């Protein structure tokens, strides 16, 4: 698994792979590593599939109850903290979670919180989580700018997952792209890594080590 | 079942009064008068023991004045047994605070805590309230010398001079007449004894019918001393002030 | 004294019957169900002109597809609303779907008789629960402190209820439009209210399949009041 | 969590055309010590069910009491306790299976392997297995422990599938069971010669045979066996 | 009088007035009829509406595939008791792979209602129930009273004006018990029975509620146009 | 079941009276007279053994009880209430003191614990106050000899000498005339016997009078030798013969 | 535990314990709240039956729940402390979990919820307290003023009074407070609040307390002399 | 030490068609190297046109199916006999599984049926409740033998159109129920040859708008 999320001028880009493994055995190539908490909030899946799915679905229920009671959209700060405080209660029991809670509100602007099963809650501009995180970070760090266009930002996130999918054995399958705006997230399609790799190789001139 | 025998101690009257609190206050009005007077250089606590006997061992007796810690003392008016329950709780609270913060408990925080306990008995539990009114005499480095009172309702207020127990109306009028802001402890000692001497239901005010205490910075330098007066020392101050 | 869960010689629970009397003193709330949606309307009844009337919240959202209006001791409704909201959201969490309006109403009514010597007394408030689901379409329920709930084509609760219900008896038919229902609630509210009805002392709301539950703006309601006045002067 | 102390070995069983047969030896082992020689491990429940139990004997005696209590409880306020509302093999099994799985789920199992053999109200044969893990399964033949490895292969030669059941008589089934018990006596070091056998038939009912012995044993060929290779 | 303040108090003649007042709530309730043959058991219930805009209060509740009841009195109490029956039916199936006998279901309801009549703080149930079911001993009909008394019957009725239907069933006893293998005729007899308890109002399409259970018939409830056939 | 009396049975009346406490004091007033006198070198507590029947063995009924080796107690009022209070008092002397400090509590603090128990029966749910007044005599190293009275309310007062129960008013007047601060223990016993004779109707002897003292340490009653610091109990119950000997010099 | 249902319905549909709790509020000293264009002012009556009081240490009538919200009350003083403590704890709990201070409406809704709970819980009596809760929502300049009462109902007010003779001061406010143009400055708002209390108070000496709350956690209590200047100016205009 | 878990072997397979769905599983039950039963049903009709199988530790599998069937029953009681949709059943099973997150049901659960638009649906669960809607999913012992085959023959992975040489993929044409059953039978026939825990019998449950149908096929018994 490889998941990333970064803040930029046009909001947040979220990009993930689609592979799930049980040892060396590739269990799935079609897993959804982005959990659609609600129309405005996204969460990434890393570590425990069930733990992430279950509690981020639960998080959406808590966010919905909040806006019913307070008649106002929940902040990313408050939403992330509900999840982090929950998993902190279970600390030591064996939950496995590494997630980015991503949202775009009026008061905050585009916001990302890295939330983790040992209780960590970090606000940040760029996060990368998973077995292929180091590969994605390399492409991200060298090409990231705040003034990226939505088009170029989407490509950067796609290209960074591809970098991980190539080198990391446990990452691959397909790339899912999301763009988070103030009015909600927008899905930018599923991209098979097999087809994407050759396309990127030719158009970009990268991966000269690989024969195609 | 059991409902039949329930007096319902925590209900409002049609007028919005708490029956049991009001009746507990009626009980307290028959207790020996306790007076507290705050001066610039200390606090005085004076209190009348109720119709005593010659065979009562006075020097080992304590029914009115109690030490909560080295900085805070209380004068009691009402059921002595009820008071000792609360006093022990207050002593524990003061020590809990000292253990937690490594500083002596501020007077008001102690007073609020005890008053909140009293309040609870008027709102829930179905138990009778504590038939006790306290005068708190204490010192801390924030507000300096402080006098408070609390009653069975759990309401508390701050005072320059105050009385509880019997004849508080008469006592408060006398204090209001002769009290001044620039007053000193030695003057306050005299006022307290003179007020008791006039309001007492006894024929004459003597040493064996009194409990007396002072909280002074008359402790060598930058510290506070509590002085629970001995029977002979009460006898001397009665002669000094010209009452006997 | 006597038990809180005591039966009268007629076979009724004293406390439940007494809570019904408290509801009769409450401000009027009216609901009308149509095939285009369910309308909910309430009398705000501010005790003083200095009271900011938009803070009077007697119509409340339970979920996107379920709304609720109250009459009686409105403070008692808060925990009922909390439970309803929790039940609606919890069912969505467990079943990845909307909860049926009846099932929501039943869940609220389960709280009603949980009193004794649990809470110390019944609720002193009645609820009009309106909503939509795919199985039974647009629905309006009347949830009482007895634990009983009836489905209604139209229903009025509160102080002007029996006068309003008689009026709803004559006016309701199975072909009512949403617009017709809105005016009808306004008309009957105006009839039973002490003060003169306007956009500040009365509130409208509706639930439709498309847009879900919506509380009407004072500007939107003001237009419907003006439309009502003209059509009554039209004959 | 525990360890079995006093234990019973194989329980074997099979279906035949009109009912079921079940059998188990009368030994209570204490490790390698053949401590108790008169232990009944087949426990009848009514006239239509026999529960065969292997593994820990203290837990067997507990289960025996549960079944006895079950019969008492079923008779309470039950005018048809000896007729339409009598205990069925399927009721008795499901109860035990519930208890076994609950006990393993509390990490405090009944250290047993159980086979419930019987005939239902409609005459249908009942034969189902349950163990300390709460694992259940049914088959034309069922056996626990060593019986699973040695008896099943023999019993499956008689009834290999469901369609072989109507073709199998009670004489053939009993013969196969008795032979299997002999084979287990030859080869299981925690077995005894003495055993019990029960037949539950839809026509002739419950026939419970005690104090049976393994007979017709072959040992004579042992005299010719000398040394371990080269000895003459 | 002085002995009706709670359920824990006998009167001087040995009566329990709170239980009797709970019994009174049933008499105020709408009429419901129960009857059975040797193959089937039928419930017929007259549903009551609040007014012309309101729905008709449901009277029949399914407890299992082979068992269910009709109610008269406090509906929320019927929901509590029917929920308890659902659980007990379910416990029997899950633990013992056994359908709960109707007679045993009656015993459980009796005992549950009894505890509320001997303890302080609580109150008796304010509802009467007619339980029908088909088990291993054939068709059954039970009558539950919140006093705890449960009775097995061929036929009965509870609610307001139930005496008319009960007398009719007492006359028809020999006829309707013989209606075997004919569900429609057994329901007809039940619809004719409940008709003896009607005044001013008659059986309409949203007024009538019928339930049936039998040999090869799961407990099913008929409402709306499904009962027009019997009007 | 469950104790459903979680509410106070003692409450303030409009006049500020706690009825149940007043009524408990009335029960004490009906009780047999008991008294206590403090001397310079000891304390004496005494009461009448009002035998309910002559067939009853009044020696088996102990009105004067040892609480600790240096503390004793006597009562007036309801005997059964006293008996259970003695059980509680003995236990609380261990649980709230001896098991903490490795020594027996001083008289005033044990009295304080007994007083607390009696106060709680005046406020706690579903109970009535204790229908007894106690007189507790004792000695401890730092306070010396002392005598305390404990009432149903939980209030306690230290006395030089006092009496409670039936003829307390007359007995207290008798004690006021005789008591001084120079009394030896034998003088206090003599005065105790004189005072007690006035309130007794029938037989007045060692078999009808129960008397104990808090005085010198009794190494003969310790039960072991070898530890110098352990010198024995100061509580000693006088025998029937010891009382009769002092009734001749009466 | 003590479980007795003290708050119950009567035949006429009234809960007398809740209604008698309102009678305790009627007895309490008068409290008044007035919101201007950019401020809220809380005025409180101090009964002058108690002199020889130490005003430094005596519990003040207006209490800060947080740095941006204040609470005043009429009714039982001891009861109010329990509500104030709970409100203060909840305010910090909200900051801890939501990472944002409470809105004035939220804090009001919480306190009102506590009050309601005590009207249908076994073994407890209702609070003999009505409250005025005032302040500004975080990063908001719109003044907020809410009222609660023993029953647990709450609502927003342009201006409101509670306690003894509150009928009289509400009469004053209803004719003197214009909604189209609220007190534009702190001065005007304080003046109108002091004027409203002068209808009821007696002497304008130490009997009137005034607390001004402005946006962004700007809360200050006026002193005797500052208030005395308002008292002086009001009556000098009145002599005409 | 007591081990509360066991392995009863078995292999299951769920395939979602255009307007149908199949859930197949072998009928063999084992422990270690012994056969417990040659016919012990593993795929169950749970009502509301839903079929289910919980493969792995059979005691946990039986418990879960039993609890889900019970959940279907109570869903009808609580929600006016409303039909439990396949997506709603899936979410419900997640909560059943996650309820034992710290003492899991040691099973791989698959359910099959039709969604609310009448299209074929399969849902796949891990032991602790994580789930996903899938087109094709094998579970159990021989899952690694079957899934690669299905990628190739159902999704036409690595297959390209002749002449184009890798430029044009083989188009994903819809499969009939008859075509799917052929792939299921061949999957289990192959799995039976190469996996010792697979064999004896194959029971397939087919789900359409008309209801649930069963088909049984023999497998090698060695
Ligand atoms: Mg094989």
């Amino acid at each position: 698994t490889t998941t990333l999320a970064f803040r930029f001028q046009g909001g947040i880009i979220v990009a993930v792979d689609s592979r799930a493994t049980a040892g060396n055995w590739v269990a799935s190539q079609t897993v959804k590593a982005v959990i659609e908490i609600n129309p405005f909030l996204l969460g990434t899946m890393a570590g425990g599939a069930a733990d992430c799915q279950f509690w981020e679905t639960w998080l959406g229920s808590q966010c919905r109850l909040h806006e019913l009671r307070e008649k106002e959209r929940i902040s990313v700060a408050a939403a992330s903290k509900i999840l982090s405080n929950l998993v902190y209660q279970y600390k030591g029991a064996g939950l496995s979670m590494g997630t980015m809670i991503c949202g775009y509100t009026r008061k905050e602007g585009p916001t990302i919180y890295y939330v983790d099963s040992d209780g960590t809650r970090l606000k940040g501009d760029i996060f990368c989580v998973g077995s292929g995180q180091t590969f994605a970070y390399g492409v991200l760090d060298s090409n990231y700018k705040w003034d990226l266009s939505v088009e170029d930002a989407l490509y950067l996130g796609k290209r960074s997952i591809l970098a991980a999918a190539h080198r990391d054995a446990y990452s691959g399958g397909s790339v899912n792209l999301y763009h988070v705006t103030e009015d909600g997230w927008i899905y930018h399609g599923n991209h098979d890594v097999g087809e994407l790799f050759w396309k990127v190789k030719e158009e970009e001139g990268s991966f000269n080590n690989v024969i195609g | 079942g059991s409902r039949r025998y329930d007096s319902r101690t925590t209900i409002f009257s049609p007028e919005g009064r708490l029956y049991q609190v009001e009746y507990a206050l009626e009980s307290i009005s028959h207790a020996g008068t306790a007076i507290g007077i705050m001066a610039s250089d200390g606090i005085v606590l004076a209190a009348e023991r109720k119709v005593t006997s010659t065979l009562l061992e006075q020097d080992t007796s304590t029914e009115k004045l109690y030490k909560l810690n080295d900085k805070i003392a209380v004068a009691v008016a009402g059921l002595t047994a009820d008071a000792e329950i609360l006093i022990n709780t207050a002593r524990i609270h003061a020590q809990n605070y000292l253990k937690t913060y490594n500083e002596d408990i501020p007077v008001e925080i102690l007073v609020r805590r005890l008053s909140d306990i009293k309040q609870g008995y008027t709102q829930h539990g179905g138990l009778r309230p504590f038939g006790v009114s306290f005068i708190y005499a204490g010192y801390d480095d924030r507000y300096g010398y402080q006098l408070y009172t609390s009653n069975p309702s759990g309401n508390y207020t701050g005072w320059k001079a105050i009385s509880v127990g019997a004849n508080t109306s008469a006592a408060q009028t006398l204090l209001q007449m002769d009290y001044k802001d620039d007053m000193k402890v030695d003057d306050a000692i005299e006022l307290a004894l003179k007020t008791l001497s006039k309001t007492t239901d006894s024929s004459a005010l003597t040493y064996d019918r009194l409990e007396f205490a002072t909280i002074r910075k008359g402790a060598n330098d930058g510290e506070v001393y509590q002085k629970i007066f001995k029977p002979q020392e009460i006898k001397d101050i009665l002669v000094k002030t010209g009452i006997t | 004294d006597r038990g809180v869960s005591t039966f009268s010689p007629e076979g009724r629970l004293f406390q439940v019957e007494y809570s019904l009397e408290a509801i009769k003193l409450g401000s009027t709330a009216i609901g009308i169900a149509t095939k285009e949606g369910v309308v909910l309307g309430v009398e705000k009844r501010a005790t003083s002109p200095l009271l900011e009337s938009d803070s009077i919240e007697k119509i409340v959202e339970i979920d996107r597809h379920i709304g609720c209006a109250m009459s009686g001791l409105t403070a008692d409704a808060r925990s009922m609303i909390e439970h309803a909201r929790t039940a609606a959201v919890t069912h969505n969490l467990y079943y990845d779907e909307d909860i049926n309006v009846e099932s929501l109403t039943q869940s609220v009514c389960d709280l009603a008789l949980r009193f004794g010597e649990l809470m110390s007394r019944p609720f002193g408030v009645a609820l009009l629960i309106a909503g939509h689901d795919a199985d039974d379409g647009y629905q309006l329920f009347h949830a009482e402190p007895s634990g009983t709930f009836y489905r209604y084509n139209a229903k009025a609760i509160g102080s002007g209820s029996e006068g309003a219900q008689a009026e709803l008896l004559n006016e309701w038919h199975s072909s009512l439009t949403l617009k017709e229902a809105e005016l009808l609630v306004l008309k009957i509210l105006k009839q039973v209210m002490e003060e003169k009805l306007d956009e500040n002392n009365a509130q409208l709301s509706c639930i439709t399949k498309q847009d879900g539950f919506k509380i009407y703006d004072n500007e939107k309601t003001a237009e419907l009041i003006k439309e009502l006045k003209e059509k009554e002067a039209a004959e | 969590t525990q360890q079995p102390i006093v234990t019973g070995t194989s329980v074997i069983s099979m279906k035949y055309d009109n009912g079921v047969i079940i059998a188990a030896d009368n030994l209570g082992s204490y490790g390698s010590l053949l401590r108790f020689n008169g232990v009944e491990r087949l426990i009848p429940v009514g006239d239509n069910t026999v529960v065969g139990i292997s593994g820990d004997i203290s837990d067997m005696q507990h289960i025996e009491r549960l079944l006895k209590d079950l019969v008492t409880e079923n008779a309470y306020d039950n005018p048809l306790a000896d007729a339409e509302e009598a205990l069925e093999p399927s009721y008795i099994f499901e109860y035990l299976a519930t208890v076994m799985y609950q006990r393993r789920s509390k990490m405090n199992p009944l250290w047993n392997a159980i086979i419930v053999a019987g005939v239902q109200s409609n005459g249908d044969q009942f034969l189902r297995y349950v163990n300390l893990l709460g694992v259940t399964y049914s088959s034309p033949t069922l056996a626990t422990g060593f019986g699973a490895h040695m008896a099943n292969p023999l019993l499956r030669k008689v009834v290999d599938r469901e369609s072989d059941i109507p073709k199998t008589t009670v004489q053939v089934a009993e013969e196969a069971i008795v032979n299997a018990m002999r084979v287990l006596y030859y080869r299981d070091a925690r077995s005894s010669r003495n055993f019990s056998l029960a037949i539950i038939d839809k026509n002739t009912g419950l026939t419970f045979k005690k104090n049976l012995q393994v007979e017709n044993m072959k040992w004579d060929f042992a005299k010719d066996i000398k040394g371990y290779g080269t000895q003459k | 009088n002085n002995y009706d303040g709670d359920t824990v108090t006998f009167s001087p003649t040995g009566r329990l007035f709170q239980v009797e007042y709970a019994l009174e709530a049933i008499k105020q309730g709408s009429v419901t009829v129960g009857l059975r043959s040797n193959t089937h058991a039928v419930l017929v219930a007259l549903k009551r509406n609040a007014d012309e805009l309101s729905s008709y209060q449901k009277k029949i509740i399914k407890c299992d595939e082979h068992m269910g009841l009709s109610l008269a009195g406090l509906a929320p109490d019927a929901r509590v008791l029917s929920n308890y029956l659902r659980q007990q039916c379910n416990y029997s199936s899950l633990v013992f792979n056994r359908k709960l006998a109707v007679e045993r279901a009656g015993h459980l309801l009796c005992d549950k209602a009894q505890k509320n009549t001997q303890s302080y703080g609580g109150r008796p149930y304010g509802v009467g129930l007619l339980i029908i079911g088909y088990d291993k001993s054939g068709a059954h009909l039970l009558e539950f009273q919140p006093s705890g008394n449960v009775t097995e019957l061929y036929g009965t009725a509870i609610g307001a004006r139930s005496q008319g239907a009960k007398t009719y069933l007492e006359r028809t006893l020999d006829t309707f018990i013989k209606i075997d293998g004919n569900p429609d005729e057994l329901i007809k007899a039940g619809v004719e029975a409940i008709s003896q308890s009607l005044r001013d109002e008659s059986l309409t399409v949203d007024n009538l509620s019928i339930a049936i259970v039998g040999k090869d018939t799961p407990f099913t409830i008929y409402d709306g146009e499904a009962v027009a056939k019997y009007i | 079941m469950t104790d459903r009396y979680s509410f106070s049975l003692t409450t303030f009346s409009p006049s500020g009276k706690l009825g149940q406490i007043d009524y408990a004091l009335t029960a004490v007033k009906q009780g047999v007279t008991s008294l206590g006198i403090k001397a310079t070198n000891g304390v004496v507590i005494a009461t009448e053994k009002k035998s309910s029947s002559p067939l009853a063995m009044s020696e088996t009924l102990s009105k004067v009880s040892l609480l600790t080796p240096d503390i004793g107690a006597v009562y007036s009022g309801m005997g059964p209430d006293y008996r259970v209070l003695v059980d509680k008092s003995r236990k609380v002397a261990h649980t709230s003191y001896k098991r903490i400090y490795g020594e027996y509590p001083p008289t005033k603090l044990l009295v304080s614990e007994v007083a607390k128990i009696m106060q709680e029966a005046t406020q706690s749910g579903g109970v009535r106050p204790f229908g007894v007044s106690l007189l507790i005599a004792g000695h401890d190293e730092f306070n010396g000899f002392s005598l305390y009275q404990v009432d149903p309310s939980g209030s306690y007062f230290p006395w030089k000498a006092t009496a409670i129960g039936k003829g307390s008013v007359a007995a207290k007047t008798f004690l006021e005339k005789r008591w001084n601060d120079e009394l030896e223990l034998e003088d206090a016993i003599h005065i105790a016997l004189l005072t007690l004779k006035e309130s007794v109707e029938g037989e007045f002897n060692g078999d009808t009078i129960e008397l104990a003292i808090i005085g010198d340490e009794n190494p003969d009653l310790l039960g072991y030798t070898g530890i110098p610091t352990d010198k024995g109990p100061r509580f000693r119950k006088l025998t029937s013969q010891e009382i009769n000997d002092r009734l001749e010099a009466l | 535990g003590y479980d007795r249902a003290l708050s119950i319905f009567s035949p006429d549909g009234h809960i007398f314990q809740v209604e008698y709790a309102l009678e305790a509020v009627k007895r309490g000293t008068c409290a008044v709240g007035v919101k201007g264009k950019n401020c809220v002012v809380l005025g409180c009556e101090r009964r002058s039956t108690l002199k020889l009081q130490d005003t430094r240490i005596t519990p003040s009538k207006v209490s800060k729940i947080d740095s941006h919200v204040v609470l005043s009350f009429s009714g039982l003083n001891a009861d109010s402390r329990i509500l104030i403590e709970k409100a203060r704890v909840e305010a910090q709990s909200h900051r801890l979990t939501l990472e944002d201070p409470v809105t004035v409406e939220y804090l009001t809704r919480y306190v009102a919820g506590v009050q309601q709970r005590y009207t249908q819980s076994g073994g407890v009596r209702p609070f003999g307290v009505s409250t005025l809760i005032a302040g500004f929502d975080p990063r908001d300049d719109e003044p907020k003023l809410y009222q609660t009462e023993p029953s647990g109902i709450y609502s927003s007010w342009s201006a409101q009074t509670i306690g003894r003779n509150s009928k009289t001061v509400r009469e004053f406010l209803e004719k003197n407070y214009d909604r189209k143009e609220p007190p534009a400055t702190v001065e005007e708002c304080v003046k109108l609040t002091v004027r409203s209390l002068l209808e009821v108070v007696q002497t304008g000496a130490k009997n009137i307390e005034i607390t001004v709350v402005k946006p962004d956690s700007d809360i200050v209590a006026l002193s005797s002399e500052e208030i005395n200047q308002y008292v002086t100016q009001i009556e000098q205009e009145k002599q005409e | 030490q007591f081990n509360p878990y066991g392995d009863n072997g078995g292999t299951i397979l769920g395939i979602a068609g255009e307007d149908f769905a199949v859930l197949a599983g072998d009928t063999r039950n084992i422990t270690d190297y012994s056969i417990n039963s040659r016919y012990e049903p593993k795929v169950f009709d749970c009502g509301d046109n839903i079929v289910m199988s919980a493969n792995g530790f059979a005691a946990d599998g039986d418990a879960l199916v039993k609890r889900f069937k019970n959940s279907v029953k109570w869903y009808h009681f609580d929600h006016n006999d409303k039909k439990l949709s396949i997506n709603s059943a899936a979410r419900n099973i997640q909560h059943l599984l996650y309820g034992k997150r710290f003492f899991p049901y040691y099973v791989h659960t698959i359910i099959a049926g039709l969604d609310e638009d009448g299209k074929g649906a399969v849902y796949s669960f891990d032991p602790v409740g994580s789930y996903e809607r899938e087109q094709c999913r094998a579970g159990g012992a021989a899952a690694s033998l079957i899934m690669p085959f299905l990628d190739n023959q159902v999704n036409f992975k690595n297959q390209y159109e002749p002449g184009t040489n890798g430029k044009v993929k083989k188009p994903l044409k819809y499969l009939s129920v008859e075509e799917v059953i052929k792939l299921v039978r061949d999957s289990f026939t192959s799995a039976t040859e190469r996996h010792i825990q697979v064999g004896d019998g194959l029971e397939i449950l087919i789900v359409t708008k008309d209801g649930v149908r069963k088909e049984f096929y023999e497998l090698k018994r060695d």
